[PDB]
């Protein structure tokens, strides 16, 4: 189901729900408005899945993108997903970290395809993604010029 | 040293006196013994490890080691250790020897410097002493690159024309051929040098203008009669003399 | 040279390559009393340093729930339910341990152990192998509950 | 030099200016021995 | 010559990031031509240009 940007495949093992950034809309929740800001980069995307969780039974879930890595660090295009609610990669989240997060400078406007995927998608994960009812990101970001 | 005086042309005998009483004569404006000119011009190397060139060896493999090919150049890597070892002033001066030592194509074996880094690449482990294959022709080299040090010390040419030397041989006169006509280190083509070495002494303070032009193709009389303070008819008129 | 093979050490568990050595012996001349060793030094460590930054890499940090339970009833058919098993063994003062080659479950003289082994986990297998994600897999810790 | 190449890389994702470059080559003189790059390096992180 | 090739190397690795609001171009230019034609002052550098 879905479309250019937004099909919910089906591949050999796993499902995959793929998104593109235009339909955010995402620069247009605020007037353009250039004493504001132009370039609009990601400080941080964390992924809640809204579910009725395994007590100490996790989910198994990566998150990818599409557009490149081409200024980004060798590996910041991808991100991990173990207990899904509010959740870096990272055991800990340390803004103050010297190493760059993952997705940290990614264009709010159309760069690739921004993608998630559950890994044995096959009678694994089956009952929790039977149980799956929406999925919920939390984009944080950055507004200046 | 392969004629005999048994039977000579009288031609050949009068041209063997006029080559001896010209290197003696050259030798006595650059007093050098005659020991010096052995030296400077042997191509017999002594074959023996010893502790110096030895502690050269171990220099050169500690300082070396962790090295690439496709990172960088051979030459340039090695120059340093080349340059001090050799005690050298410069290191375009360390890479002049080690190409002219890739033209001579030194003692026994058909040698190179990227054998010599592939023999100490490949066969060494220092600290140790057992003999490879290749160990001579390596030593060899090294007393090769030592004596033809010494005939760049004992000339006193300056840096640039020593690379005009090395890189078009065929203009100083030897017969031409394309980066292959090596000039040897015999004494023709010792007092050569020597005397266009003595004629840029003679220029002192123009030098390196009037050596740039004769570089280039363009060289005139004009320029160069103006670093001898003398009329340029002079030296147009000699030029159509020979002409 | 003591503490900084100390460092190759660490460097060498951090990143997996044991043939990867980076300080070499000669920075010692005796016969020149051993001028110039902090220049080596110096360098070597740069280059240790130079080639960590160079392999160094942004981590995916995925966690898991080991429930002992399933592990031990999830079994060949020589498999038992932890629970009444570990009240009748520790009820009994009988010779009686129940599991297999990396399973069993063992009194010995006063403690009780229930060991394991790490194929029956296949927890390699909770993705697909993937080498675009990873291969090599490093435990960063490990918490009971 | 490798290393501020790494900085300079930084500074270019940091703020998004991709023409913008510091690091000028001619900080090694061959001829002089190599002397004074140093000088050369740190007026040039100075700079970014 | 090389030399004078040396001087043109020097100085345009010297005064490369310039710009001509920001200061004097002969004041700029003045230390490698002091050092270059050996002149031990700066002010007579500035009187020769």
């Amino acid at each position: 189901a879905g479309n250019d940007g937004n099909q919910l495949k089906l591949t050999n093992n796993t499902l995959s729900a793929t998104l593109t950034l235009q339909d955010l809309k995402l620069k247009d929740d605020y007037p353009e408005e250039m004493q504001l800001g132009k370039t609009r980069r990601i400080k941080q995307i964390s992924v809640s899945l809204p579910a009725l969780l395994g007590p100490y039974q996790d989910v198994q879930a990566v998150l990818s993108y599409g557009g490149d890595a081409t200024g980004l660090a060798k590996g910041c295009k991808a991100l991990a997903v173990s207990h899904g609610l509010n959740d870096n990669g990272q055991f800990q989240l340390d803004f103050n970290d010297g190493k760059f997060l993952p997705f940290e400078g990614i264009d709010i406007n159309d760069k690739g395809t921004f993608t998630l995927s559950f890994p044995n998608a096959a009678s694994k994960q089956k009952n929790i993604l039977q149980m799956l009812t929406d999925i919920i990101l939390h984009i944080r970001y950055t507004i200046l010029e | 040293d392969k004629i005999n005086l048994y039977d000579i042309d009288d031609k050949e005998l009068e041209k063997l006196i006029n080559r001896l009483d010209t290197l003696s004569n050259w030798l006595h404006t650059q007093k050098w013994s005659i020991y010096q000119l052995f030296l400077m011009t042997t191509t017999n190397y002594d074959k023996t490890l010893t502790p110096e060139i030895q502690n050269l060896l171990d220099t050169v493999y500690n300082g070396l080691q962790n090295f690439d090919k496709n990172k960088t150049k051979l030459l340039a890597a090695i120059a340093p250790y080349i340059a001090a070892t050799l005690q050298l002033p410069s290191e375009n001066v360390a890479h002049s020897i080690l190409l002219w030592a890739d033209k001579i194509k030194p003692s026994e074996n058909k040698i190179t410097a990227e054998k010599f880094w592939i023999w100490l690449q490949n066969r060494d482990t220092t600290e140790l002493s057992k003999p490879p294959e290749m160990q001579e022709q390596i030593i060899q080299y090294c007393h090769c690159l030592a004596q033809l040090t010494m005939i760049y010390r004992s000339s006193g040419i300056n840096e640039n024309a020593f690379r005009l030397f090395i890189e078009k041989p065929t203009i100083f006169g030897i017969p031409d051929e394309p980066n292959k006509a090596t000039p040897a280190h015999n004494a023709p083509t010792l007092i050569i040098l020597t005397r266009f070495a003595n004629w840029v002494n003679s220029l002192g303070e123009k030098a390196s203008p009037i050596l740039t032009a004769f570089e280039n193709k363009t060289l005139t009389a004009e320029k160069l009669a103006n670093a001898m303070n003398l009329d340029a008819n002079l030296l147009e008129q000699a030029s159509i003399q020979a002409q | 040279v003591a503490r900084c093979l100390m460092a190759e050490q660490a460097y060498r568990w951090e990143t997996n390559d044991s043939s990867a050595r980076f300080i070499k012996p000669g920075a010692w001349q005796g016969t020149y009393a051993g001028l110039l060793a902090g220049e080596t030094l110096m360098l070597n460590l740069a280059q240790m340093e130079d080639a960590h930054l160079k392999q160094e890499q942004r981590a995916l940090e995925v966690e898991r729930t080991v429930s002992l339970a399933q592990v031990y009833q999830s079994l060949g058919e020589k498999s038992f339910a932890l629970k009444d098993k570990i009240e009748a063994l520790l009820q009994g003062d009988k010779e009686t341990s129940a599991g297999n080659d990396g399973n069993q479950l063992k009194l010995t003289n006063n403690t009780l152990s229930a060991t394991l082994t790490l194929q029956d986990l296949k927890l390699k297998d909770d993705y697909p192998e993937e080498m675009q994600l990873g291969k090599t897999r490093r435990i960063k810790q490990i918490s009971v509950s």
